């Protein structure tokens, strides 16, 4: 039963030579209980808590599309920003596009910015356990947050980490150090693919600089013109770092809290199963197993994939959850 | 590959006295080009050396370890498939 | 001050007669202009099509001028381009104030009015493109020669094809040929084989279904990838990184023929290029006066490793120049001319 | 016993060294049922469609021959419109035979072109096998059919292969590249002996480019005129390639569904095995080992051809008994699971 | 390395410098901003700046006939070798 994989899970812990890495999605800090009350709300929350501050638009999305999240708000706002008579198609008076996206910006970027617990964090004890490995192959995570608690955790501890950018208030992004990939063992990586509150863009040219908050503009969901030659706002650098990672010899990674509802994320995993026979998800489910449809498909389609759910297990193609409890097994399994 | 009419590249120029060595397997003998038998490089035959549009012509004036450079006889005594040709004209546009 | 005509056809000869240095072409809309079955051209240039769709098709002649504010003389990238920008936006019929279905129709038909001009046959064995492809199996060149093209037609295709000429556009499949990447990358290509590329796709191309893969074969009514980039979230990126990766191969050379230098990526990827490397050798070709090209003057004032040659008028190394019109090789039939006398 | 021959072809195929090759019969479209009914039928099913859709000929061969096949069919055609007055025979008036040929070749294209069904197809399982290994010896696969399932299946599933045509909707036949061999390690080959649905002959010259379908003409089973040589190649060049593979270091060879009734086959295969012991074959038999006599006859020649049936398995030219994978939907699960 | 290169010192004999063709052969045309001079023709001049003030010197002689001793015993199929003469220098 649970006791089989578990004991798989702990031996491939302690198989050493190969790389490991995790996956950070919105459902981990959900679950994180801040007086009380989740220290980041949920997707859901967070569309309450927009629409709590012009639902035309909203209406209109509404006849070809479910009820939407706070990414397909503001990508249609942007797409309608582009067109420069686009006010006519919604109203008129195309003034009120751009005071809605400021105000949803600042109202984002003043719910996000919430500083991180004590000791307490089960994140502490992810980069302590971490820490105390001394494995040749280095670990790079990759969150969708648009915080920087995990920043916050892996600075707590004097932890090496590079997320792509480097400097001073006005820090550029260094393109070619993901190119050769030429950086020492004890080093540590990171990447954002819908980013944080942090990157800001340039006027005079796309930039995103990384450095102190600006006050007014935030890169958030990265989907703007990439006409520029990349270097604008490239999450697919990001992407291309992704499968680079698993075109690498084959190892077993896990993920925390996905809720496998990225199409990009979802093709580019697919074909990195596809490519590298003995690569292996562990991808798990902390909720009702029929509640993943697209997981249940992936892993009845890939062999290999694994996923792991609370009310059952589909290994092997057949079929058969909380932060803290994998932080406290991974911590158990280090000592 | 090669063409038709070929016979060797060259291997060292001292001004007006070039040392061409010979690129044919074997058989030195009755090139046939264009139906007509001409022989491989000798003592009263000509070159012709094409740079890109306009074709040097020359004489065969040397043939045999004559025409061998100087320290390619010291580092092998019995290799001899060198000739020398001298420039005469040249063939404009 | 005053350049000769001949030494840079000398240069040129000596060029093309190398083997090891690696070459390409570019083929723009300018080319198939200078070969007519009929009494006008076999297919027409940019303006003439641009013209056969305006007055072939109020409210249809409002996008024109609506884009006409922000913009000079609209073209059909525009055109093209705004279509799939309304598209993107599901309530956008506002803005035309014709329903919210017409855009599809409008689309739909000037897809296949384009598939049916472009999709035409060119005539004779004696067409320059023969000439070329024949000139590409002359010498068994150490790296074989690249094409880029950004037309919508086969003719180079169709034009390989006759001459028993192999080659590899990125599409392995016999009956759906689906789009490899990885072998793309790779490159252990045939020595033999050469390789072409359509910058701006062509009438072989057709999108699927929800999967969206692409594959090319036999067009379908009512579905043409010819759209030039369009949008995504791709094989025109690959390409674009082909032919940079290319230009900074030692020692190579790329040459042009027909091409205006009207687009803005190109010319910032052959800039971005020749800064890079500073051995690499650009022919442009024109077939104007140069004053009708700022940008392409511009480029050249800026760069020291870019040629032009147009009637009257050329740029040699940062200087501009007069010759000794003259300059006959811009026009393609010349050009493959002068490669077949240079094969033989 | 099976469970022993079963152990030794999964640890002599699933190892990774020699090269890898199949062939596939007609009977392989047979072990697929779409809608309770087989998606391409036997070769008798194409046969009595024909007869049901003039059997003066059919009677004037049957003198000479057992019941026919619509190969023999079309061959006799085409040696009577070799002929300039090949009517004397039936009636005057050439049109018939030209009539007979067209009728029958776009109603074959015609029952040929089905579509593959979804994800459940074998070919989807040998197509990721095939995808699971990336030996330097690449698997090279033979077709004695005329569909387009197996490259259909292959496409799907996004792997190059190379069949000897390069190009475009107006594809040539590429000649040279077959034989400097000069190709990635990653591609794969695929050679259809009998010929293809698409392949359309030319005027001017035999041409047999591949492309697009042409309207109604198509080339199958390839026996005009040769004596040109060069153009019209695919055929001769195919038997040049099979002959190639079984000669050589190669101790791996699979047959799924092949029946042994060609005798350009029989031959060259016969000829290979003598002029190459190290080689080995595994052909099987998805019937009685009594419905092959000239298998029993290969076998009993050759020692290193091997044959196994439903009714019991030849080793070693000496029959033998026993005490499954017949069946290719079989064959290609036991393929899954050694992969996996 | 940038343009108007060609090779590298590997001898001095006080007046008589002994250079070495690079390895990107083949080429022989050395395109530089528009013409390109052939390389290591007998007349043409070449140019070796050390520091500040450049050095001048003419082409003697081209070959086999220019390559050292110990080189043609090592290989005696590479003859990329050129005799530079020296003649007069470029002060500041």
């Amino acid at each position: 039963d649970t006791t089989q994989q578990l004991s798989l899970l702990k031996h491939v812990l302690s198989e050493d030579k190969r790389p490991i890495a995790f996956i950070i999605a919105a459902g981990c800090p959900v679950s994180i209980r801040h007086n009380d009350a989740p220290l980041i709300p949920d997707v859901a929350g967070l569309t309450r808590k927009i629409s709590d501050s012009l639902m035309k638009i909203i209406q209109n999305l509404k006849t070809t599309i479910p009820n939407p999240t706070i990414e397909d708000i503001l990508s249609y706002i942007r797409l309608l920003q582009q067109i420069p008579m686009s006010g006519k198609i919604h109203d008129v008076e195309n003034s009120v596009i751009n005071a809605l996206e400021e105000s949803i910006c600042e109202l984002i970027e003043e719910e996000v910015n919430v500083d991180l617990p004590g000791n307490a964090t089960p994140y502490h004890k992810i980069a302590a356990w971490i820490n105390s490995i001394n494995r040749e192959h280095q670990v790079e995570i990759f969150t969708t947050n648009y915080d920087l608690l995990m920043e916050q955790a892996l600075e707590e501890l004097n932890v090496p980490y590079f997320d792509g950018f480097v400097g001073s208030k006005r820090a550029f992004f260094d393109i070619r150090t993901i190119e050769e990939n030429k950086l020492p063992s004890r080093w540590s990586k990171l990447w954002k693919l819908h980013g944080s509150i942090n990157w800001q863009l340039d006027k005079q040219t796309q930039t995103i600089w990384r450095g102190t908050p600006s006050k007014g503009c935030s890169l958030i969901h990265p989907s703007h013109l990439k006409y520029d030659q990349s270097r604008k706002m490239p999450y697919l650098v990001m992407m291309d770092q992704l499968k680079l990672f698993l075109n690498q010899p084959s190892a077993i990674l896990i993920t925390c809290g996905y809720s496998y509802k990225d199409q990009h994320i979802n093709e580019v995993l697919s074909q990195g199963l596809q490519t590298n026979p003995n690569a292996l998800i562990y991808g798990l489910q902390y909720d009702v197993l029929e509640n993943y449809q697209e997981a249940k498909d992936m892993a009845l389609k890939r062999s290999n994939l694994i996923l792991l759910a609370k009310d059952r297990a589909i290994i092997g193609k057949k079929e058969g959850g909380d932060f803290q409890h994998l932080a406290s097994f991974l911590e158990e399994i280090s000592q | 590959t090669e063409a038709s009419t070929y016979i060797g590249t060259v291997q060292d120029v001292n001004g007006a006295n070039i040392r061409v060595v010979l690129d044919i397997n074997t058989i030195s003998s009755l090139k046939f080009v264009d139906g007509q038998g001409y022989r491989i490089g000798q003592i009263g035959s000509f070159v012709r050396i094409p740079i890109g549009y306009i074709n040097l012509f020359g004489i065969v004036s040397q043939v045999g370890a004559g025409a061998v450079p100087d320290k390619l006889l010291e580092v092998e005594p019995y290799g001899h498939r060198w000739i020398s040709v001298q420039l005469v004209g040249e063939e404009g546009i």
